[PDB]
């Protein structure tokens, strides 16, 4: 049932943080990176994915 | 006096919108870059109040959209546009939609900005797996999704203040294999992440500007449903 | 003249952003990571080093 | 009512202080955890108004410190402290400084908190390079610099509200080699960074709590000068 539905169901079941990923979650981080609050950060890839990227082997 | 230009919006169901919403919370003026093909439809829904609820910033605030302009990331300058599009029913009633053109337009109307958001991605053969992607599709994916970031920086750095910030959106498919993310999109994201580092060097040393990329998790957006696998 | 002075001097000369790194530079980033603004970020190693880590070969 | 416990502050020249200062801008109550060896020196200089300058948050804001407690990250519970340090000059007049004791202590006076900062590291043989570090010096570096994070979490998780956040400080020497960073400190950081991920899984799944680590650049702190190389 389409690539995106699988990825999302998977993310919500295996990600360390079991919550819905809202566009505003990415928005708040974008907001921070665009502000002067993050003056010492550049050239980085920041992960805003409820931490799914740290997982190797799933529980189920 | 913060002004942010968001390159890559067609609706309120993607990341560009969520970013715009959050930036408004902080009183930053927003300028949307809308892809010509959906520009008029977008203005229609905007004018018919179809986005009104989506513009309410929780705290009784209203999203402050400074402007909305047709924008196609696949054209750097005016003389880069071919006949086929120059005669397209959509691009006809439109002008000044190339990267250099919108930067000049923005600079002229509002002056310098200090925030840029690259939130666009496109790939003709995104449905095919890497092995079956043609040279044409692969390059079209990297042209629209990767190089577009470099071109944005090259032209907008002239209308940006020192200490401005830039971000783009990427996906983990660039580092680990996720089947279904084809058409050269994983390749383009891998390039976008590498270029972010390189651009950080050039933009940081020469203009004191920062650039980062956000690797986001899944989100049910229009272009997300487009991926068939 | 100790490791620290070399590291500081090296950072200020070769990092993408040539400016002194302040404790408050890390402070504001820490502040962001501790607030609900970053509800979707966990298990990450965030670099706040004027981007020095992205370099391989120094300039001169 | 935001409450933060900052573990690892011996003066105003380190990162623990810059963090404290920045948190104050957002009006969060700060609780300092001072290492007993320098607890009296800190309290003294504080009372004698030798830090008043440093407590200025520019905007007339005065740094608001809720409390200052003695704390030693090498001891999990009271019966973990050895007779020697128990009778040491600097420890004799103090109490409830182990990890379990400070958690219980903070819980009684202020209840549950929602922010925890791990801002400490220690290594006896930091002057020697890895090859020449003894088993004892190595395990000491990891005991103080890495496990202390896991321990803080284990005890403070009971006094933390859901959706709380935890951070620590690491250095790039864990991923790429920087000679001079010895005594197993590079080892300690590699461990800490890996443990951040694992703890992120356990804390996120069971307590819906987050944990990240900041990899900072060079700062001429007291402990940074210790690295004689
Ligand atoms: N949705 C996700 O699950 C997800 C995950 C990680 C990263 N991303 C990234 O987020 C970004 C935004 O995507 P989204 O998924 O929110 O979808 P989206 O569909 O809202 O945004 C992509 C936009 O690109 C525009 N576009 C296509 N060709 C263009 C061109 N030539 N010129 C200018 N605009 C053009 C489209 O109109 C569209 O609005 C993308 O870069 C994507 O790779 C998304
Ligand atoms: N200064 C840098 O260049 C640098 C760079 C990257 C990461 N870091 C990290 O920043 C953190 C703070 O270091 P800093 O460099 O600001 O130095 P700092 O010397 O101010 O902080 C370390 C603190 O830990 C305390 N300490 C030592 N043993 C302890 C114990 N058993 N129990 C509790 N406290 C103990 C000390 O009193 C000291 O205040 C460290 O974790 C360090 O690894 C520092
Ligand atoms: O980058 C993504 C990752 C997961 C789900 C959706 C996307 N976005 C995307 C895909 C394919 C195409 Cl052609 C365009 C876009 Cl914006
Ligand atoms: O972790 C670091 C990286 C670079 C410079 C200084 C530090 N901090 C440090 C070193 C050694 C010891 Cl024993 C204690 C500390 Cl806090």
């Amino acid at each position: 049932y389409t690539f995106i539905d699988y990825a999302i169901e998977y993310s919500e079941k295996y990600a360390p943080l079991r919550q819905k990923l809202l566009s505003t979650d990415i928005g708040s981080v974008a907001s921070f990176l665009l502000s002067r609050e993050s003056r010492a950060i550049t050239g980085q890839t920041i992960y805003v994915d409820n931490g799914l990227n740290i997982m190797f082997l799933p529980d189920d | 006096e913060d002004i942010c230009f968001i390159a890559g919006i067609g609706d309120t169901n993607g990341y560009g919108w969520g970013i715009a919403k959050e930036l408004s919370k902080r009183n930053v003026k927003i300028i949307f870059g809308i892809w010509p093909p959906v520009y008029n439809i977008f203005m229609k829904n905007y004018k018919n109040g179809k986005f009104d609820n989506d513009m309410i910033i929780d705290k009784d605030k209203k999203m402050n959209i400074l402007d909305m302009l047709p924008f196609d990331a696949s054209f750097d300058t005016a003389n880069d546009i071919d006949e086929e599009t120059k005669n397209n029913k959509r691009y006809n009633m439109l002008q000044n939609y190339t990267i250099e053109d919108v930067a000049n337009l923005i600079h002229q109307k509002y002056g310098k900005i200090n925030m840029l958001v690259h939130s666009l991605a496109n790939a003709k053969e995104v449905q095919k797996d890497l092995l079956n992607t043609s040279r044409k599709g692969y390059l079209d994916a990297l042209s629209k999704s990767s190089y577009s970031l470099i071109s944005l920086c090259k032209y907008f750095v002239n209308i940006m203040k020192p200490q401005s910030s830039i971000i783009s959106l990427t996906y983990h498919a660039s580092q680990k294999v996720v089947p279904g993310y084809g058409g050269g999109m994983s390749s383009a994201k891998a390039a976008l992440e590498s270029d972010t580092r390189v651009l950080a060097y050039h933009l940081g040393r020469n203009y004191n500007i920062r650039i980062n990329t956000i690797s986001a998790g899944p989100l049910k957006s229009r272009a997300a449903t487009a991926i068939n696998k």
